[PDB]
RNA sequence: UGUCGGCUCAUCACAUCCUGGGGCUGAAGCCGGUCCCAAGGGUAUGGCUGUUCGCCAUUUAAAGUGGUACGCGAGCUGGGUUUAGAACGUCGUGAGACAGUUCGGUCCCUAUCUGCCGUGGACGUUUGAGAUUUGAGAGGGGCUGCUCCUAGUACGAGAGGACCGGAGUGGACGAACCUCUGGUGUUCCGGUUGUCACGCCAGUGGCAUUGCCGGGUAGCUAUGUUCGGAAAAGAUAACCGCUGAAAGCAUCUAAGCGGGAAACUUGCCUCAAGAUGAGAUCUCACUGGGAACUUGAUUCCCCUGAAGGGCCGUCGAAGACUACGACGUUGAUAGGCUGGGUGUGUAAGCGUUGUGAGGCGUUGAGCUAACCAGUACUAAUUGCCCGUGAGGCUUGACCA
RNA sequence: CUUGUCGGGUAAGUUCCGACCUGCACGAAUGGCGUAACGAUGGCGGCGCUGUCUCCACCCGAGACUCAGUGAAAUUGAAA
RNA sequence: AGGUGGUCGGGUAGAGAAUACCAAGGCGCUUGAGAGAACUCGGGUGAAGGAACUAGGCAAAAUGGCACCGUAACUUCGGG
RNA sequence: AACCCACUCCCGUUGAAAAGGUAGGGGAUGACUUGUGGAUCGGAGUGAAAGGCUAAUCAAGCUCGGAGAUAGCUGGUUCUC
RNA sequence: AGGGGAGUGAAAUAGAACCUGAAACCGUAUGCGUACAAGCAGUGGGAGCCUACUUGUUAGGUGACUGCGUACCUUUUGUAU
């Protein structure tokens, strides 16, 4: 669970390094976002010569988190960090490559793209 | 809330309330009746008969398991020498509890606890 | 916080209609005929028929 | 509605589908119900069929009772219930078991929810706690304010206040029953069910149904 | 509670060879990703355990692509396809969750060879 | 009669912000504008500032307007303001002043009455008792997004894009629960530092915040699991009618007959005959004498006190005390005992290897709270007290 | 007037830092402008850390509650 | 539970008259017993976040020893 | 550290206490702290200056006198027709 | 400790906290009223019950039910306030 003020890195290539929370979309009152959760971001750190900057507002998706996901025969699986993937205006990934496993949750119609570029699917 | 929970706070810590009941069945087992408040009299037995049934069987490891338990060495050797043969084919149920009426000073109520088998 | 008015004689004597004591549950002892609370060692050291303490 | 069985209450565990889900239940076992007595319109009003389960030993049965029990040569239990029946014909002494529930049947359970004692407000009423700190005095936990100035000039009734978390009787609805145990005399019912281990539970075919 | 240990021992039929914290073990996890259902292996150090019956479980973890990653099974649902044991550690605790702050060569553990 | 703002908790109006129903439109569709009906339920988080406001950033279906001592300090705070200290600008010869700035600056009260939230005692309900009940009445609840199919269809040059109907999955809110995922677990098991003691060695114990820690059973618990808001019926609002004259036409209206909304009455959940209008049903118990009258719903004495209730005891996922629930030898109510389970993690002693710390074996050992099952070993006595002795009169209808 | 205007810092800064000069109403021993070290001094910003907070949960002692003993206080025209 | 001048002052750890466990010596603080509700006080642990709290990081959490390596702007040449 | 002090929070506010306590805080060879004895006082003393302190009293101490100061101001003022 | 008798005394309810022994205040006994009823507690009317003796055109005690009815002082233009 990510809410607003939580700091998770970039799973991505498209040059930032960690991003804050500044917004958990989809709802009135709504706490936390999960994995598979559009967020709302600013960019902390960046690389010199990246496709994002600092201080950059922009959308991202939860990916990863410490908090985990949970399935129907009962099981969990956790993970050492929380990270994200920057997004567009049209919703799609920045980057062109992906680092470190991902989950089948997120293997819907509009992140599909991103399911097939990850070394591993959990 | 206290839900299926077992034990009496009795207004100790609990570290005190572990001596007192190490202290209580020392007595018990050296003068076999001793008088007392009827809450702590039913704390007891779930101290003192634990240890009757310990010395039915005659070991060193045994033996220091009650040392470590009554720090007492009358303790162990009146445990281990007379209680335990004693009630060697009793299944349980070594002392029984009497009610006695109220102490003066803050009526407070009191039970009497004897070994079930004293010689007299 | 206190009254703004002093209670009445009636008004205090109904809060204590409840103040009222209890008696016990006594007993008397078939061999000797003394009586004693219920479920109770007697003061002569008898229960259910058995000299218990003998003081 | 209208008709159901009395059942005590065992506790929760799995059931696993082949497939691989986990699905949460709770175990009712249904001793036989029997037939006491049976209410019409002519003879008290309304409709109903008044039914008991389990035993009860003899010194705890008052002649009232004996002889109440003895009409329906029926033996007496704990308890006795009343089912609110529709157009249903039963006879004095009938057995009702877990006969008349199926696997899918969405039915609702009514029992005794567990007892906590004297609540406050956050926890009977989900209230929001003060300051723990910044200069907070003594009142952490507290309810806060409870009316207005002059005007009512007294609190309304019905005020959120605090004190007993009833031991009270609530219904869940629209339960799916998992498995149907005729043999065992067990109802499998997914979900959770009101009250504690043993108590004593009603399950009723679900009044809203329909979706 | 006599009557849910028959209800819960009716559905403990799976072989569940024996393994200890400590140890790396292979799971074969079932996966369907549509109509077709294939196999996926988990490996990693088991670093908890959990015996209650039906309700039993366990904890293994491993490093995928430079994360960690920890999974929690339950042991007699049908997604746990089988299990092995490839290597037997020696290990003091029931517990290893102090595995948690080690990274590499720390979070080594010693072979039970006998 | 304590004056701003914040927190906590609210309650009402409707001049309606969203959701619901409509008329007109300079309404093609998707979006809108304006007016009418409607108060059931909903109705942001932050940066700055003491701020209410306001401006910004990012949300939302929406971020309503007002009354309530500009609601709420015997509920909290004390940043602002308005004591005493000190300083700046300005004014005054000066003491000093400023409704101009700036730094610092004690917030008391054990609840009598009304009120409210819970929980009992007494009496009554017309002989008394055990149990099950009807429902006059009252409370709770009532929110909404997105996606897909109808259908790339109606509409439109194209771009774009529906009404009506159906399915799925969320947010916020509420209830119950503890199978799962976790938290806690000073009552279970280990590691270890300093020191004192048990004659000493080994082994243990006290104290150091539970000394510090690593795990963890039951119970409790959310962040975990399951469920809910309905559909439907009725009477209506605005609005749309049918037939129809007064008034040869027209006209929803004057007679008559309709459709119609989250509002109202039910339907869902809970309480409920102190509903003194005290209701209903099943079953149970009680079938002796005298005396005085002020001569009948009268009083007194002897005898006889049932059904049942309580006291008391062993307890409880019931509990502030109560009450409620189970049991009291014809007994598994509590403790113990015996098995198991669970947790911890290979005890002590002995034997080997080493100069020793230590290792290895016996050994997944030893110990194990609240859990499961059985077992009268211990404790629930062999008792007392309440509660009576057939249940008034009048009128009517059936029997005899 | 005023949250002056421009720049920096933040997703967003009536506070902060650097400037401009239109100084309502700075200014040279009621000293002017700087200044290393020092301060339980005022303002602003970071790292670590966290029950401060989202949003509270469980546990431990002392009260509160019950029983026995002793036994106040402010207040009060009278109260069905 | 306040205040009150001077003298003596052991052991094991320790730099120590700090601190901890003890010695000689002294004491258990003149109401007790229960039960284990809300709430108040003093504490322990806490999932996922990590100042979003608030007038303000108030309070709490955190750091903490000895030896060695290493250490900036600025400076009144001592320092920092 | 002792010792002297009093910056913060909380508790206490009918207190254990008419100014304390627990937890943190400052100075700690000096313009230091402290015992005993002595000197200065009421329009007077003393003051590293707060109108502070001078026996729980200070923009002029306490005590007894002038003295029953004065009070165009509040309050009260007693049996019957 | 305190009492019940017995004695002294004209009288101990003149008994040493000692003449008389009021009121506030606190009890025990008897009679009538009071558990569906709303407010300055009284008063106009008024049934029933109890007691006494003249046995009811009487005296004493209670007061079901019912009509009216917001204390006193001070100060004020004006107070249930
Ligand atoms: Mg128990
Ligand atoms: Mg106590
Ligand atoms: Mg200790
Ligand atoms: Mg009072
Ligand atoms: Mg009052
Ligand atoms: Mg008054
Ligand atoms: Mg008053
Ligand atoms: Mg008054
Ligand atoms: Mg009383
Ligand atoms: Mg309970
Ligand atoms: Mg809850
Ligand atoms: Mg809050
Ligand atoms: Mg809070
Ligand atoms: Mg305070
Ligand atoms: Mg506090
Ligand atoms: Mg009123
Ligand atoms: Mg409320
Ligand atoms: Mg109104
Ligand atoms: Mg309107
Ligand atoms: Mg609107
Ligand atoms: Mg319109
Ligand atoms: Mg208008
Ligand atoms: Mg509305
Ligand atoms: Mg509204
Ligand atoms: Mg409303
Ligand atoms: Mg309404
Ligand atoms: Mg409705
Ligand atoms: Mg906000
Ligand atoms: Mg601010
Ligand atoms: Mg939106
Ligand atoms: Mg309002
Ligand atoms: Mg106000
Ligand atoms: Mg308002
Ligand atoms: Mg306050
Ligand atoms: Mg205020
Ligand atoms: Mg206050
Ligand atoms: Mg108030
Ligand atoms: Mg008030
Ligand atoms: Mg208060
Ligand atoms: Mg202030
Ligand atoms: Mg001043
Ligand atoms: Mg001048
Ligand atoms: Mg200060
Ligand atoms: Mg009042
Ligand atoms: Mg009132
Ligand atoms: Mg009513
Ligand atoms: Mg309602
Ligand atoms: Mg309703
Ligand atoms: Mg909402
Ligand atoms: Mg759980
Ligand atoms: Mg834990
Ligand atoms: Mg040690
Ligand atoms: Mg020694
Ligand atoms: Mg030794
Ligand atoms: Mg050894
Ligand atoms: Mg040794
Ligand atoms: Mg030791
Ligand atoms: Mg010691
Ligand atoms: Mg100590
Ligand atoms: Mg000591
Ligand atoms: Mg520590
Ligand atoms: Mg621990
Ligand atoms: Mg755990
Ligand atoms: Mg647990
Ligand atoms: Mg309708
Ligand atoms: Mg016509
Ligand atoms: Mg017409
Ligand atoms: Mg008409
Ligand atoms: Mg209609
Ligand atoms: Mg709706
Ligand atoms: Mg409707
Ligand atoms: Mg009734
Ligand atoms: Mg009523
Ligand atoms: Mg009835
Ligand atoms: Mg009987
Ligand atoms: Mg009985
Ligand atoms: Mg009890
Ligand atoms: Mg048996
Ligand atoms: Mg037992
Ligand atoms: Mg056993
Ligand atoms: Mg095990
Ligand atoms: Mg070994
Ligand atoms: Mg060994
Ligand atoms: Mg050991
Ligand atoms: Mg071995
Ligand atoms: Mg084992
Ligand atoms: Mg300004
Ligand atoms: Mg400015
Ligand atoms: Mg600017
Ligand atoms: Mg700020
Ligand atoms: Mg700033
Ligand atoms: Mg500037
Ligand atoms: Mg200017
Ligand atoms: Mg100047
Ligand atoms: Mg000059
Ligand atoms: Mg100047
Ligand atoms: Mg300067
Ligand atoms: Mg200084
Ligand atoms: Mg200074
Ligand atoms: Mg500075
Ligand atoms: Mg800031
Ligand atoms: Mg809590
Ligand atoms: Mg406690
Ligand atoms: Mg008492
Ligand atoms: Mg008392
Ligand atoms: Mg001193
Ligand atoms: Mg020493
Ligand atoms: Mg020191
Ligand atoms: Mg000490
Ligand atoms: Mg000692
Ligand atoms: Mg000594
Ligand atoms: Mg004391
Ligand atoms: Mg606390
Ligand atoms: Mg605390
Ligand atoms: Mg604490
Ligand atoms: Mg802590
Ligand atoms: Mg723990
Ligand atoms: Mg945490
Ligand atoms: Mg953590
Ligand atoms: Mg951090
Ligand atoms: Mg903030
Ligand atoms: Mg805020
Ligand atoms: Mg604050
Ligand atoms: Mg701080
Ligand atoms: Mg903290
Ligand atoms: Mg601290
Ligand atoms: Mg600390
Ligand atoms: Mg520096
Ligand atoms: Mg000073
Ligand atoms: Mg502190
Ligand atoms: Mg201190
Ligand atoms: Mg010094
Ligand atoms: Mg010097
Ligand atoms: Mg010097
Ligand atoms: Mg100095
Ligand atoms: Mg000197
Ligand atoms: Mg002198
Ligand atoms: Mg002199
Ligand atoms: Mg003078
Ligand atoms: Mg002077
Ligand atoms: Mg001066
Ligand atoms: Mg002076
Ligand atoms: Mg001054
Ligand atoms: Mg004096
Ligand atoms: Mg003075
Ligand atoms: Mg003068
Ligand atoms: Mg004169
Ligand atoms: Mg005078
Ligand atoms: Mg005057
Ligand atoms: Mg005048
Ligand atoms: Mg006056
Ligand atoms: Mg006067
Ligand atoms: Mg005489
Ligand atoms: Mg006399
Ligand atoms: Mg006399
Ligand atoms: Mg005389
Ligand atoms: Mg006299
Ligand atoms: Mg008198
Ligand atoms: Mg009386
Ligand atoms: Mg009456
Ligand atoms: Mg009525
Ligand atoms: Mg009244
Ligand atoms: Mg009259
Ligand atoms: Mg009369
Ligand atoms: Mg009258
Ligand atoms: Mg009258
Ligand atoms: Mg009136
Ligand atoms: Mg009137
Ligand atoms: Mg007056
Ligand atoms: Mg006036
Ligand atoms: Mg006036
Ligand atoms: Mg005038
Ligand atoms: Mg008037
Ligand atoms: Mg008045």
């Amino acid at each position: 669970m990510i809410q607003t003020q939580s700091m998770l890195d970039v799973a991505d290539n498209s040059g930032a390094r960690r991003v804050m929370c500044i917004k958990v979309l989809g709802g009135s009152h709504r706490r936390y976002a999960g994995i598979g959760d559009i967020i709302k971001v600013t960019v902390k750190e960046a690389i010199p010569r990246g496709k994002v900057k600092k201080g950059q507002v922009m959308t991202a998706v939860v990916v990863r988190t410490k908090h985990g996901v949970r399935r129907t025969d009962g099981s969990i699986i956790r993970f050492d960090g929380n990270a994200a993937v920057l997004l567009n205006n049209k919703q799609e990934p920045i980057g062109t490559r992906i680092f470190g496993p991902v989950t089948r949750e997120l293997r819907t119609e509009k992140f599909m793209k991103i399911v097939s570029l990850a070394p591993e699917v959990l | 809330m206290r839900h299926r929970k077992s034990g009496r706070h009795l207004s100790r810590t609990s570290a005190h309330r572990k001596a007192m009941f190490q202290n209580m069945a020392v007595s018990l087992f050296e003068h076999e009746l001793i008088k007392t408040t009827l809450p702590k009299a039913k704390e007891l037995r779930r101290v003192a008969e634990p240890l009757i049934t310990l010395a039915k069987e005659d070991s060193v490891a045994n033996r220091r398991l009650a040392f470590d338990r009554t720090r007492s060495k009358a303790a162990v050797g009146k445990l281990f020498n007379d209680l335990g043969k004693r009630y060697a084919n009793r299944p349980g149920g070594y002392l029984r509890i009497l009610k006695c009426g109220f102490r003066a000073g803050d009526n407070a109520p009191m039970a009497y606890v004897e070994l079930v088998d004293r010689p007299v | 916080a206190v009254q703004q008015n002093k209670k009445s004689r009636s008004a205090r004597d109904m809060r204590r209609s409840h103040d009222a004591l209890e008696s016990n549950a006594l007993s008397v002892e078939k061999s000797t005929g003394e009586v004693h609370l219920r479920h109770h060692v007697s003061p002569d050291g008898f229960y259910r028929g058995r000299k218990v303490v003998d003081k | 509605m209208t008709i159901g069985v009395v059942g005590r209450k065992c506790g929760m565990t799995r059931i696993f589908t082949e497939e691989g889900v986990s699905i949460p239940v709770t175990v009712i076992e249904v001793e036989p119900n029997r037939v006491t007595q049976f209410k019409t319109e002519e003879t008290d009003g309304y409709r109903a069929v008044q039914v008991t389960a389990g035993e009860r030993r003899a010194s705890r049965v008052t002649k009232a009772q004996a002889g109440h029990f003895a009409k329906a040569n029926v033996a007496a239990g704990r308890g006795v219930w009343e089912f609110r029946l529709g157009e249903e014909q039963y006879a004095a002494g009938d057995q009702i078991t877990v006969d008349l529930f199926q696997a899918g049947q969405m039915v609702d359970v009514t029992g005794e929810s567990k007892g906590k004692g004297f609540a406050g407000t956050i926890k009977r009423w989900n209230f929001r706690g003060q300051d723990n700190t910044h200069g907070n005095s003594v009142s952490h936990r507290v309810p806060g304010s409870i009316g207005q100035c002059q005007t009512p000039g007294r609190v309304f009734k019905g005020k959120k206040m605090s004190g007993h978390l009833g031991a009270e009787r609530v219904t869940v609805q629209s339960l799916e029953i998992v498995r149907v145990d005729a043999e065992r005399n067990l109802l499998l019912v997914k979900g959770a069910v009101p009250g504690a281990t043993g108590g004593d539970v009603i399950v009723r075919p679900a009044a809203k149904a329909r979706g | 509670n006599k009557i849910i240990q028959q209800i819960e021992a009716e559905q403990m039929n799976k072989e569940i060879p024996a393994f200890a914290p400590g140890d790396t073990v292979i799971v074969q996890v079932k996966v369907k990703e549509g109509d077709r259902q294939r196999l996926q292996a988990f490996e990693g150090v088991v670093i908890a355990k959990r015996n209650r019956g039906l309700n039993s479980a366990f904890t293994v973890r491993k490093i995928s692509n430079g994360v960690g990653v920890e999974r929690t099974f339950q042991t007699y649902s049908p997604i746990v396809d089988s299990l092995s044991v490839k290597r037997r550690g020696d290990v003091r605790k029931a517990k290893l969750y102090y595995l948690r702050a080690l990274s590499g060569k720390a979070a080594r553990i010693k072979e039970k060879l006998v």
